[PDB]
């Protein structure tokens, strides 16, 4: 029963083990454990449950301990001091094979080999902790433990790969804790949390690790908008050191979503625009996915809104998660009509729900762009209309009102009008024949450019694995 | 906590308190750097200034920022 | 198989309130004389929510007397030597009884026995349409879908001509009963050249249906050749009321009659669209469009108009064309602008080079984005 | 397999999904004309036969 | 010319993987 | 004009008839149009020939 | 803020320093130090004082120059040493 099972479980660790162990010392095949590790995350969330849990405890005695038996007996102790020969010496299955360390050499300290294997033990207890969803004590005993040892190794990288892990559970965990329950001791360890990240960062840009890059830099720009510090967010993104050589997709579409919210608010929606579109793109369309996706297509709803622009109708409904656009559309349908009752009394009933997501500060916003566009729509049916028709159908309070909202917005040049006070009309512009003019060129100047782009990002890559199957042995 | 008050002290006149600011930054510059690069320009006119007896510590605080920011040209 | 149609389409118009109440209690004699003898108890369970337990005693008796009837025929019918068609003949017959009651269900099961036995490829094709014809009884626009490819999947295979022509009608009820009636207007005109009915619902409703969808999809000079001057459609006259209001409408806009084109609008309305189960649906996306239509000739013959001279024409005030061309003026298919100050008409109407330039650069950015799809994934891969 | 650490670990900091939250706490746009018109029709023709 | 590099790859792949068992259990 | 054989504009808030016998803009965006439609079925293709590497 | 970061001084100084960017004329800045308040300031002291700053912007956002004029003009009735503001958004 629990013998077996101990054992049965700590002999496929070993197996996955021997494969990233093997490959990081013969050579530099970085990218090769890399893929390995992905899959050892899932594999390893879904064995814990199955064949025990003190499974990993046997792993520990096993092999060689440096503080991780400490660690496992304070997770052991958490969750109840578990007993049935669980005293260390328990286990031992190395056996004086050197892919398997060599028994008498390695505790003589001859040879080391413990150095990436404690990496890989922490990264094991991380998981654990966050599966069994052990808090309070064992989260700031995990952070309070790491964080030195990485900064008393040296890291190949082989080794930074590890690491840009373990981070991504340190910042989460500090979260989830600090949404349960607030305190001042949460808010003392937050200033450490945010510190460490920068001292790390350029260790790792000289490593030039695309991994570990990527990984932090998501992390901080999040960190600064939840403090709402415009300032430091905006000299963070100068840099753009943020890497698209080999990153996965998953990391770029949450480095575009950060983009597209940060520039909106500094009122560059034409930008906002492109970066929530190129979000989607990269993002897969998965069930893992859903949370992203579903978060991104209601930011993307209300920079159409704030650009003066209705979406696609069509996007809301035609969707499977058209029950949580269920606010965007009464949204919409105010916006685009003008009715200025409609629009103040939508964002009352569903303020609970967009106070959620900080939506709620936008639609605050959003109040203007109710009567915004609504007068471009108004001039593009009627081209010369009195000052007077327009007030009627909008029930716009007065003419001198009017005229000056119009006034503002064609400084920006929206609506591309022109007042004539003198005869009591508004005329637009709008005459067409922009096809004489030169700006058709500027346009296709720039559409001949992404083609070549593209051909490039195909020429570069397509040879890449050319090279390892004529290197390869072939029948 | 913030650099917020730190920057605040720098800009007051009297010479006792941009002296007493150097020092603050100081302590908190290799822990949060990203803060303060927008008003670098205002660290190296200290610097340039010949009135200041902890000038030198003045032109390592820029330094110090630029080399974290990554642009290591800056910092030598 | 031939009734169920018949039922239903009097049993809408006595669900319906919008109907007239002495139009509801017509539609209400009609059908209760019906209920009783086709004895619909399922269906009619449905729609009697949705406007005798001896129907039911006559159900269940009918049940299980053609229930056990066709039953120990069966019997009898296994033993009488002809293993392969004379049990499929007997399983259809089942069908037959399922298929009178409006339980499609039960339909389904006897029918499944008829095809697994190897009898006349003809036959094959005539069930797999009676379960199609199930599909426009409930009036489940998903049901007649599925069924329909099982029916297209039989009939290149068996080759049959003959009930090649049903599928095309059948075929135009799918399309008319979804919105684009783009493949519907072709469909449904087609079926009057040529008609081959076994056990089908009325040549009438082709009529009713390939003038309508005619009146959408078409531009004016195909309207004329294909509706107007259709030899079928004027053979047989206007004689049903439903048919008379449309064709009203057809002619007032072709000979360009603007007075009496508003109220046959109203009628078409009244009498055509609403009654209709199928185009129901689609009253509101039909008018909004003919009602654009009208206008879109008219601003093509005019530089300028008169506010009252457009208004006039058709019999509308101006107040309430104006408010109706604002509502249009967005989609840009009429693209004129209307001078509140100087009370004219003007006709941008823009087919310059500007214009063309337009239509090509948006299906340009359709392949832009697909590209990046393909190769970024494949890339990282 | 590959994308599997990195889109699970993207999803936790959404928290949830917001699409099953929603049930527990709860001529595209343009109306149809045919009715307006209905209205309309009568009240032109009262004034255009007193003209 | 992307993609059919990358099929002539991934059939290569398998190709080379073959010999290496393939010695293993001869000898 | 809806026949199509001087092709022009009357004015109802004036009085004029402006004749235009101008027939027809380019060719060359038209088989443009064609070009780009064939591209963009054969774009989905691909995809699915090249779907051996998933 | 001490004792985590009550006061009912807090929400008198906040309106001041926001007005203060509204009369600098960058709007650009009054919404980039109202993000970093908005976490702080949901609903806790939600709008008070606060309003002032908060109607102001709103009138000029729509582009209502009349209905703007009219709040500075009442809004003379309040001084106590917001007129450091009111004249500058005359101008």
């Amino acid at each position: 029963l629990h013998h077996s099972e101990k054992k049965y479980a700590e002999e496929d660790q070993v197996q996955e083990l021997l494969k990233v162990l093997n490959e990081i010392s013969k050579t530099t095949l970085t990218l090769d454990p890399r893929y390995i590790w992905r899959s050892l995350k899932d594999l390893s969330s879904l064995r814990n449950q199955e064949l025990l849990n003190a499974e990993t405890l046997c792993f520990t005695v096993n092999v060689l301990y440096p503080d991780s038996s400490s660690f496992k007996k304070n997770l052991l102790k958490f969750i109840t001091s578990n007993h049935k020969s669980s005293v260390p010496g328990s286990a031992e299955l190395r056996n004086s094979y050197p892919a398997s360390f060599y028994s008498v050499n390695t505790e003589k300290k001859t040879i080391e080999v413990t150095a990436e294997i404690n990496c890989f033990m922490h990264l094991l207890v991380q998981l654990f902790l966050w599966d069994s969803k052990e808090l309070e004590q064992l989260v700031e005993f995990n952070r309070k433990v790491v964080i030195p040892n990485l900064l008393c190794y040296y890291n190949l990288r082989s080794l930074n790969l590890i690491n840009a892990k373990l981070w991504f559970y340190i910042y989460l965990s500090h979260e989830t804790l600090a949404r349960s329950s607030e305190e001042i001791n949460s808010d003392n360890q937050n200033i450490i949390l945010r510190s460490t990240m920068m001292k790390f960062l350029k260790i790792a840009s000289l490593k030039h690790d695309n991994e570990t890059k990527a990984m932090l830099i998501n992390l901080i720009l999040r960190d600064f908008l939840n403090n709402g510090e415009v300032d430091s967010a905006s000299d963070f993104i100068s840099k753009l050191e943020y890497p698209h050589t080999d990153v996965s997709s998953s990391l770029e579409a949450r480095y575009f979503f950060y983009l597209s919210k940060i520039n909106a608010i500094q009122l560059d929606y034409s930008t906002a625009n492109e970066y929530i579109i190129a979000a989607i793109r990269k993002a897969p369309h998965n069930s893992k996915s859903l949370g992203f996706l579903q978060q991104s297509n209601k930011l993307h709803c209300c920079i159409q809104l704030l650009m003066g622009d209705i979406p696609e109708l069509s996007f809301f409904h035609q969707s499977n998660m058209q029950k949580s656009l269920l606010p965007y559309y009464h949204l919409t349908k105010a916006v685009k009509l003008g009715d200025l009752k409609k629009f103040t009394s939508t964002i009352t009933k569903y303020k609970q729900l967009l106070l959620k997501d900080d939506t709620y500060q936008l639609c605050v916003r959003l109040r203007s762009n109710v009567i915004k566009t609504g007068i471009r729509i108004i001039s593009l049916t009627y081209k010369k209309i009195s000052l007077r028709d327009i007030c009627l159908k909008l029930n716009l309070d007065s003419e001198q009102t009017v005229e000056y909202m119009v006034s503002r917005a064609i400084r920006d040049g929206v609506i591309e009008a022109k007042i004539n006070h003198e005869d009591g009309f508004i005329e637009t512009t709008e005459l067409l024949n922009i096809y004489d003019s030169e700006d058709p060129q500027q346009v296709f100047d720039e559409r001949i450019k992404f083609a070549n782009q593209l051909h490039d990002e195909y020429l570069v890559s397509m040879r890449y694995p050319e090279d390892k199957k004529t290197q390869q042995n072939e029948k | 906590t913030t650099a917020a008050p730190l920057l605040a002290l720098l800009r007051e006149n009297q010479d006792s308190v941009k002296t007493y600011a150097l020092e603050s930054i100081n302590n908190v510059v290799d822990q949060l750097w990203s803060e303060i690069s927008n008003e670098l320009p205002d660290i190296e006119a200290l610097y340039d200034d010949d009135t200041f007896s902890d000038r030198e510590m003045a032109a390592l605080i820029a330094s110090k920022v630029y080399y974290n920011l990554g642009e290591y040209e800056s910092a030598v | 198989r031939v009734p169920n149609y018949e039922v239903s389409e009097k049993a809408f118009l006595l669900t319906q309130s919008k109907v007239s109440i002495e139009q509801r209690k017509e539609a209400a004699e009609f059908v209760l004389a019906k209920i009783k003898e086709e004895e619909m108890a399922p269906y009619y369970k449905y729609l009697c929510e949705e406007y005798d337990q001896e129907l039911y005693n006559e159900l269940c008796k009918k049940n299980e007397s053609k229930i056990k009837e066709l039953n120990e025929k069966i019997q009898k019918l296994e033993e009488d030597d002809e293993g392969e068609l004379e049990q499929a003949q007997a399983w259809i017959n089942l069908g037959e009884y399922y298929a009178q009651i409006g339980d499609k269900d039960n339909a389904e099961k006897t029918l499944g026995k008829s095809l697994s036995k190897a009898i006349s490829t003809g036959a094959k094709i005539d069930v797999m349409l009676t379960i199609a014809r199930l599909g426009f009884f409930y009036n489940d626009q998903l049901y007649v879908k599925e069924k329909l490819e099982a029916v297209n999947s039989m009939i290149e295979k068996g080759g049959d001509w003959e009930r090649r022509n049903r599928y095309k009608t059948y075929y135009g009820i799918h399309c008319l009963a979804v919105r684009n009636f783009k493949e519907a207007a072709k469909l449904l005109v087609d079926s009057l050249a040529t008609f081959t009915s076994i056990e089908l619902t009325s040549y009438e409703s082709i009529a009713t249906y390939a003038s309508v969808t005619g009146l959408f999809t078409l531009e004016r000079t195909d309207l004329k050749s294909k509706v107007i001057d259709s030899p079928e459609l004027l053979s047989l006259i206007s004689t049903t009321a439903a048919l008379q209001s449309i064709s009203s409408l057809t002619i007032s806009l072709y000979a360009s009659d603007y007075a009496s084109y508003f109220p046959y609008l109203l009628e078409t309305y009244a009498n055509v669209l609403i009654p209709c189960k199928y185009l129901n649906r689609h009253a509101d996306f039909f008018v909004r469009e003919m009602r654009r239509k009208v206008y879109a000739q008219l601003l093509e013959s005019y530089k300028t108009l008169s506010l009252k001279s457009m208004a006039s024409a058709f019999g509308v005030s101006v107040a309430f064309l104006d408010n109706d061309l604002g509502k249009f003026i967005p989609n840009k298919q009429l693209n004129c602008v209307i001078d509140r100050v100087n009370g004219i008409v003007e006709t941008n109407r823009p087919d310059n080079k500007n214009a063309q330039y337009h239509l090509l650069v948006k299906q340009g950015d359709g392949l832009l984005t697909k590209l990046q799809k393909y190769g970024a994934a494949v890339r990282l891969t | 397999t590959k994308k599997k650490n990195e889109e699970i670990n993207k999803k936790s900091l959404e928290e949830d999904d917001e699409f099953e939250d929603f049930p527990i706490d709860t001529d595209d746009v343009e109306v149809d004309d045919d009715f307006t018109n209905e209205l309309k029709a009568e009240l032109d023709r009262y004034k255009r036969e007193n003209q | 010319e992307l993609m059919v590099i990358y099929i002539s790859n991934l059939v290569r792949s398998i190709i080379a993987f073959d010999d290496l068992i393939e010695n293993k259990i001869q000898n | 004009i809806l026949d199509k054989i001087f092709y022009g504009v009357l004015d109802q808030g004036n009085g004029w008839l402006y004749v235009y016998e101008t027939p027809n803009q380019d060719a060359t965006y038209d088989s443009a149009l064609e070009l780009v439609g064939q591209l963009n079925k054969v774009v989905d293709q691909l995809f699915e020939k090249a779907s051996v590497l998933y | 803020n001490h004792k985590l970061s009550e006061s009912d001084k807090k929400s008198k100084l906040i309106s001041l320093y926001l007005l203060n960017l509204l009369s600098q004329n960058n709007t650009t800045k009054f919404h980039s130090e109202l993000q970093y308040l908005d976490k702080h300031i949901k609903n806790l002291e939600d709008d008070s004082l606060l309003s002032y700053p908060i109607k102001l912007d709103r009138w000029l956002m729509e582009g209502s120059y009349q209905k703007a004029w009219d709040l500075l003009q009442s809004g003379s009735q309040n001084i106590s040493e917001f007129d450091s503001f009111t004249d500058i958004l005359k101008s």
